[PDB]
Order: structure tokens, then C-alpha cells, then sequence
């Protein structure tokens, strides 16, 4: 091949020839410096003019290489910063590239699929932008065939991932039309026996519960739960984590939705997860328990009954201190909405002591939170007139002598609850 | 992080 490293001069000359060949051999070196992994030289390609030549090309049927070299220019001009993929949107790319959609070349349209996934994954005017131009339907009529396993494996990765950014962002989410159309594509993905499949559309999901309780029923009604749970179950990591994003995401709902995660058998795995080599798994993982046990008293004691409380005990006890955290979080939430007997099941599991030797960690918001699981704790036992034995087992980990030392801590309502404490209970 | 990338370059083959 004689179009390997051509400088910008040489490409702009060959783009401007009145020849399509030459425009075609032009366009291709431009693809090759455009495709070099050290510094491609976007901007200078973009300052060349050359944007609105490449979209003008998408456009010659009558030449599908072009059509192709200038798809593979575009997409990595497009792959660069806001600014860069702004120029490519600018230059009329969006429906042209759509148009290219429907292209008897499958690598020709996979570009094109590529393309408006770089375009949609700049963000949320893009991506909102890429659909009023009309992407989703050709997109979706690209996966309208009997079997998956029939398409080629690198497209439909392409595809799973270009959908995957079209259901990205917030501030806003994606039209909740959108999010309708797409998602019965997105359920037959998630059943589809490639990994990096599974992953994208396991992101997706998690995409589309990141938000309100109507963007999580939207999803849950669709009865992807008990699939995400035992995707939840799998080896490969990189579909465990979206599956596990998408499950506490889920489990930030109602009492009913986060309930349809526990009947589709999740806390089953929350043994291996909780104590996942893993640290973001292990912290997400919590992060699930805390929302979980922000929920009723018979959800509350579903997870007494998987015996996950000796597992938050252990998270609690010794973990990356943001998991710590969430622990923490997982406690003061249980202890506030725990019957007495799911809070004395609680001390007997071995909290006090965990919970004590964490208020000597210099975070407000985890001294606060601590400080708010003792105080609920204490109520238990004031109802079961156990207080002088809470307080003996206080002080006996060296809990008091933190407490103690809370009171000269500098934020109010630490020194505050913590006063309140001794005054309370240990003098 | 561990996310899918948001935006993807195709290099060279």
C-alpha cells in the first residue's frame, strides 16, 4: 500500500483532485494517520478542513470504500474530545452516518455503528441528538434476525455498545420513549452467550436504573431481575461488576422493587461478594447491603437469615476504608429500622467493637453515622433495660475512651451526639 | 474505570 504516512499537505491535495480514486487513496492515508496509536493528528486534519469532505463521502453509494475509509476517519476524529467529536456533528455526520445504517456492507454499517456510539457517548445533548436524527430504529433492524449467534461476534459487540451510550448520562436521562424502545433488544442481548456482550448490555441496565423509582420500574417490569442475579453469579469480573452496579441500583428503589431482588435469590451470593479479593466489588457489594437494610423488618431479616451479618461484621472489622464506610452506613441502617431482637441478633454477632474501633478514623461523615448506629443500639437496650451491660461492653473494647474523646471533636453534631451519649448512659 | 469506555479509537490492524 502506497497511502502510509502521508503528510496533511499531501492528503488535502489528493481530497481537493477531482478524482474520486485520488480522493479515495487521499481519504485512506488520512484513515491511517488518523488510526496511529502516538498522537493522531486530529486537530490538524480537522484544521485542514477535511471534516465536511469525509461526511460528503459517506454519501458516495457508488463508492463504498470511500464510504468506509472516511466512516473509519470520521469515528476516530469523533473518538477524541467534546470539541473533537463536536466538529465531526457540525460537519452533518449524524445523518449520514444513520443513512450509512442501512448499507449492504456490513463493515461499512458496523462503522457507522461505531461512529454514532462516539458521538452518543460524548454525552447527553449528543446522545439526545443522535435520536431525534432517527438512530434507533435502523440500529435495532441491524439485531432483527432469528438467531444472534448468526451475526458476526466484533458487530455485535459494536452494536451492544453503541446501545449501551445510548442509554448513558443523565442531567437528562434519555427520553423515557427511547429508553422503551430499546429495551426489549436490550433483554435478548443480556441472554446472549458472549461475555463482552453480557458486560455492555449488563452496563446498560445499570445505565437505566441509575436514576428515579420510574427509570427502575421501567427496567424491573421487564423481569430482568433474576437474569442480572445470576449474571451476579458469574466468573468473569467484568460482567459481574454491571451486574452488581445494576442490582444495588435497583435496591436504591421501593420496599417492592428491591423485594424483587431478594425472591430472584440475590443474597445468596452476598457471601462471596462481601468478601470479594475485589476491593470496588467488596465496596459495591456493601453499598447493596446498606440499601438493603434501609428496607423493612422482613427484608432486614432475610438478611439475618442468609447469614450475612456476621459477613457485614467482617466487611465492618477490616476492608478498604470507603467499604468500611458503606458497612457503617449498612449498620446505622439496620439498627434504625430493626425490630429489637434483629438488633440484639446484631450485638451478638460481635458489631459493638468494629463499630467502636472505626470512630477513630478522621471522616466527619463515618464518626456521624457510627455514632447514630450506637445511639439506635442504646434505644434497643433501653427497651430491654440492658443499657449498663451495652455500656460495660462499650468500655470494655475501648469505646469509651473514643466517645469520650468525641466530645472535643471540632463539628457540631459529633460533639453533640457524642456528649449526649455520656451523659446519657456512661456516667 | 472499569465502565465501558465512552468514546472508542479503532487503531491500527
Amino acid at each position: 500500500q502506497g497511502t502510509v504516512n502521508w503528510s496533511v499537505e499531501d492528503i488535502v491535495k489528493g481530497i481537493n483532485s477531482n478524482n474520486l480514486e485520488s480522493q479515495l487513496q487521499a481519504t485512506q492515508a488520512a484513515r491511517k494517520l488518523l488510526s496511529r496509536e502516538k498522537q493522531p493528528p486530529i486537530d490538524n486534519i480537522i484544521r485542514a478542513g477535511l471534516i465536511p469532505k469525509f461526511v460528503s463521502f459517506l454519501g458516495k453509494t457508488d463508492c463504498s470504500p470511500i464510504q468506509f475509509e472516511s466512516a473509519w476517519a470520521l469515528t476516530n476524529i469523533a473518538s477524541g474530545t467534546s470539541e473533537q467529536t463536536k466538529a465531526v456533528v457540525d460537519g452533518g455526520a449524524i445523518p449520514a452516518f444513520i443513512s450509512l445504517l442501512a448499507s449492504p456492507h456490513a463493515h461499512i454499517s458496523e462503522q457507522a455503528v461505531w461512529a454514532l456510539g462516539n458521538i452518543a457517548g460524548d454525552g447527553s445533548a449528543f446522545r439526545d441528538l443522535v435520536i431525534k436524527h432517527g438512530a434507533i430504529d435502523p440500529l435495532l433492524a441491524l439485531l432483527a434476525v432469528p438467531d444472534l449467534s448468526t451475526l458476526a461476534c466484533g458487530y455485535l459487540r459494536n452494536l451492544t455498545w453503541t446501545l449501551s451510550n445510548l442509554c448513558r448520562n443523565k442531567n437528562p436521562a434519555p427520553p423515557l420513549d427511547a429508553v422503551e424502545q430499546i429495551l426489549p433488544t436490550l433483554v435478548r442481548l443480556l441472554h446472549h452467550n458472549d461475555p463482552e456482550v453480557l458486560a455492555d448490555s449488563c452496563w446498560a441496565i445499570s445505565y437505566l436504573t441509575d436514576g428515579p423509582n420510574e427509570r427502575i420500574e421501567m427496567v424491573v417490569k421487564k423481569g430482568v431481575v433474576p437474569q442480572l442475579v445470576k449474571l451476579l453469579g458469574a466468573t468473569e469480573l467484568p460482567i459481574v461488576t454491571p451486574a452488581l452496579r445494576a442490582i444495588g441500583n435497583i435496591v436504591t428503589g421501593t420496599d417492592e422493587q428491591t423485594q424483587k431482588v431478594i425472591d430472584a435469590g440475590a443474597l445468596a451470593v452476598f457471601p462471596s461478594l462481601l468478601t470479594n479479593p475485589k476491593t470496588n466489588i467488596q465496596k459495591e457489594a456493601t453499598w447493596t447491603m446498606s440499601n438493603i437494610t434501609a428496607g423493612r423488618q422482613d427484608q432486614i431479616q432475610q438478611v439475618v437469615n442468609h447469614g450475612l451479618v456476621p459477613f457485614l461484621v467482617g466487611v465492618l472489622s477490616k476492608a478498604d476504608f470507603k467499604t468500611q464506610k458503606e458497612a457503617a452506613w449498612a449498620i446505622t441502617n439496620y439498627t434504625s429500622g430493626g425490630t429489637v431482637e434483629q438488633i440484639v441478633y446484631l450485638v451478638h454477632c460481635g458489631i459493638i467493637e468494629p463499630l467502636m474501633n472505626l470512630l477513630s478514623a478522621k471522616d466527619t461523615k463515618i464518626i456521624q453515622v457510627i455514632l447514630d448506629a450506637i445511639s439506635n443500639i442504646f434505644q434497643a437496650a433501653e427497651k430491654l433495660g440492658e443499657t449498663e451491660k451495652l455500656s460495660i461492653m462499650i468500655e470494655e473494647c475501648g469505646g469509651l475512651d473514643k466517645i469520650e474523646a468525641l466530645q472535643r471533636h471540632e463539628n457540631e453534631s459529633v460533639y453533640k451526639a457524642s456528649l449526649n451519649l455520656i451523659e446519657k448512659y456512661f456516667s | 474505570d472499569y465502565m465501558p469506555s465512552m468514546k472508542r479509537f479503532r487503531r491500527e490492524e
